[PDB]
């Protein structure tokens, strides 16, 4: 709830304003800013056959997309990136997926978003 | 209505073809005047880098169209389309220069108006402003003969002190989506270009003499280059609301074809429903 | 009746040359209608021109139509009807305004009713 | 109950020039569906403006919303309701941007919403 | 069999261009070129009422058009030339017409050329 | 059945490819009917080549035809129009006359066929 809430209503309006703007001729900063967070909603919504995701590992990609962690990846990676933070926080980051399990809850903010910079130093790109 | 849905799916679809055949016409007047520019590109340079040199090189600020001088009164040139059908185009330079002339001057007499482009002359025939020279039907490609003249009655007011300062406002070209409105400043040529490379020139002519051909001449050269770029930003603006008119249409099209099946199939459906249900009946 | 030779060679030609005209104003209402008129060339915009003024001067005044009109009414024998829509097609007539060819009988009268608007 | 002696005649005037903004923007809807607002002229271009503003304005924010959308309810007395559409149909909002106007109860609402986006 | 299969082809490349282009006053060489021979192929096959007309002239008239000998002629005369054609081909050429209607075949194509292009001298 | 799972992997790459690029030549094409070939940018000219080689290779030599030509006609295994597709794809071949791809079989025919010309 926390995290994903206006995620329904605002991704409706990169769809109207995404048609908008392949017409359109030139576009102001808030505009821009929309599209750039859209495209990676939409590439973290894609998915592959038979492979489902637990929910633990869900609430944690979508606090990197909503806080904006995902902004600094080119596009085609996104898919690559979510492959790879799913195996660190198997290998790496277990005292994460141990609290939102239990409390169903969120941990401390600090200490998430340390975690997220930490992996993202490991990833490389192209 | 069916008969009426079916009139508007032919007239869309007719409309269509026309649409069409605007965009393609469009890309090859465009691609001609690219080329045609780019040809007067290199005369531009040569001239103008020449004239600015002997212009400020070895010598004084000693002619009325270098000098700096207090104003008095002024004038715009404001150069649009003769036909329409080309979106934002017109709006987007009169927009520019009717909130620049109202918002820093505060009298009628204080600006006058220059306009080439039959929307731009209906613009100020309707609201109100006068206009000192307004040129219109010129052909789709400009050649230079046509504003030597009526530059040359431009130029002949701001020499004999009619308007003290003078603004071009037009379209330039960047991008096959991006086109700019902007204003550059035609006279007094309180800055001018530098090559830094200069060789001895004849000292004969009279400087002021020798100007008196070479700033007309680069004030004409100036024009034509704002003609070059307002042409080929015309025939660009035409291509893409060709291009988007079209595929508005397209899709009306097809939503409205699934209109008239949905109808299509209700009436087969009704007729046969009163058939069966009188002949149960009896 | 209409054929070439049970009315003569020179109804028939004024008659079909006179439905290709309106024919022609029907496709082109279409593009006026979402378009606009002025984008169009000088044969189209003549054509309009016409189209206007047949499809007017097809109008009547009748004398039953006394009662619905005020005005009292006409009787066109046909080689008059033949001279006037010739007129038309060939353009002697198109510096009058559009408005004078409604209900009216012969082309004499077109002519005088103009003038009464003041052209 | 839509009668002058009803609801009174500042009310009336108000509610009829509404629905007439509204009933224009129902037939231009057609050209602007193909072409966009560059062949509309004029008073094409103030009533498109003016009707995006009223169109907007008639949304509400609701306390059986807060069930599906995060926001407060509003309610909106009547004396209020008829001030706010007569200062959009004068235009004395016609700078505030038209998404400053969704999901809202009063004017004062919209000058706040407007001066959070700076737009 | 020859003469009718360039015919379905030209006809069908000016439905497309002028279902837009008629109008335009200037578009590429070849778009005028196929929207010149567009209106004579629709003036070619315009007939009267009443009136067959036997299948070795059609097929004469026909190779004319698609070889490009009617291009010099106006559109509205089309309707003229054709009978002028007529007249000349039955006091002149005989013997073209002679083969036709017993081999169903083609004549010599230095000759047919030969009498059309001297027809082309005599009009005016 | 096109689709990575029926098919495999490198049967899907190799498909979606050849058709992203033909609707790419779909649409310079109508440029090219307007304007010139010379107009057309460098990357551009690298996707029409391509695509008249691809569109040709697709044209096959049955036997049946042999009543309506003079020709004898082949069969092509699966693994053959794969393999050989992906070297068009990859440019191996591109130093050849167009015509050297009509009514042909494997690829090599091309190699053989591109000889006879000279």
């Amino acid at each position: 709830k926390k995290v994903a809430g206006t995620l329904r209503l605002d991704l409706a309006a990169y769809r109207e304003l995404e048609a908008f703007a392949q017409f359109g001729s030139d576009l102001d900063k808030a505009t821009q800013a929309k599209l750039a967070r859209g495209a990676r909603t939409v590439e973290v919504l894609k998915q592959d056959l038979h492979q489902p995701i637990p929910v633990e590992k869900q609430v944690l990609i979508i606090y990197a997309l909503t806080r904006g962690f995902l902004d600094d990846i080119p596009v085609e990676d996104v898919r690559r990136f979510e492959k790879e933070f799913y195996l660190f926080l198997d290998q790496n980051g277990q005292h994460l997926l141990e609290h939102i399990r239990t409390t169903k809850d969120l941990p401390n903010e600090d200490d998430l978003n340390k975690a997220i910079e930490a992996f993202k130093k490991t990833f490389v790109v192209s | 209505s069916l008969r009426d849905i079916k009139t508007r799916i032919n007239a869309t679809k007719k409309t269509s073809q026309i649409t069409k055949a605007m965009e393609m016409v469009s890309t090859s007047k465009l691609n001609r005047a690219e080329q045609n520019a780019k040809s007067f590109v290199p005369y531009m340079e040569k001239i103008q880098e020449v004239v600015a040199n002997v212009a400020l090189g070895a010598g004084g600020a000693s002619h009325p169209m270098l000098v700096s001088r207090p104003v008095k009164k002024t004038g715009y040139l404001v150069i649009t389309s003769d036909r329409g059908l080309a979106g934002a185009y017109n709006s987007n330079v009169l927009r520019l220069v009717y909130q620049t002339i109202q918002k820093r001057h505060a009298c009628p007499d204080e600006y006058a108006i220059i306009v080439i482009g039959r929307v731009g002359l209906s613009f100020f025939r309707k609201r109100n402003m006068p206009v000192i020279l307004d040129i219109t039907r010129l052909p789709d490609q400009p050649s230079f003969a046509d504003i030597k003249e009526i530059a040359r009655k431009t130029v002949g007011l701001f020499a004999d002190g009619t308007f003290d300062e003078l603004y071009m406002y037009y379209n330039h070209y960047v991008s096959a989506i991006q086109q700019e409105v902007t204003e550059r400043k035609l006279l007094p040529l309180t800055d001018l270009a530098e090559n830094k490379q200069r060789t001895v020139y004849e000292f004969e002519p009279s400087q002021e003499e020798c100007l008196d051909v070479l700033l007309p001449q680069y004030a004409e050269s100036l024009i034509y280059g704002a003609l070059l770029d307002a042409k080929a930003s015309e025939h660009a603006a035409r291509m893409t609301a060709m291009k988007n008119a079209t595929d508005n249409a397209n899709e009306l099209i097809r939503t409205l074809t699934l209109s008239y099946n949905r109808a299509r199939q209700a009436a087969i459906t009704q007729e046969i429903t009163e058939i069966v249900a009188g002949a149960n009946a009896l | 009746a209409l054929a070439p030779e049970i009315v003569g060679e020179e109804h028939y030609q004024v008659a079909r040359k006179v439905q290709q005209t309106l024919q022609r104003y029907k496709e082109l209402q279409d593009i006026i209608a979402i378009l606009g008129m002025d984008e169009l060339s000088d044969e189209d915009k003549l054509v309009v021109h016409r189209a206007r003024r047949i499809q007017f001067f097809l109008s009547q005044n009748f004398h039953v139509a006394e009662q619905f009109t005020g005005q009292p009414g006409s009787y066109v024998p046909v080689k008059e009807t033949v001279r006037g829509f010739k007129e038309i097609l060939e353009g002697k007539y198109d510096h009058l305004p559009e408005d004078a060819f409604r209900l009216v009988g012969r082309i004499e009268e077109v002519v005088e009713k103009a003038k009464a608007m003041g052209v």
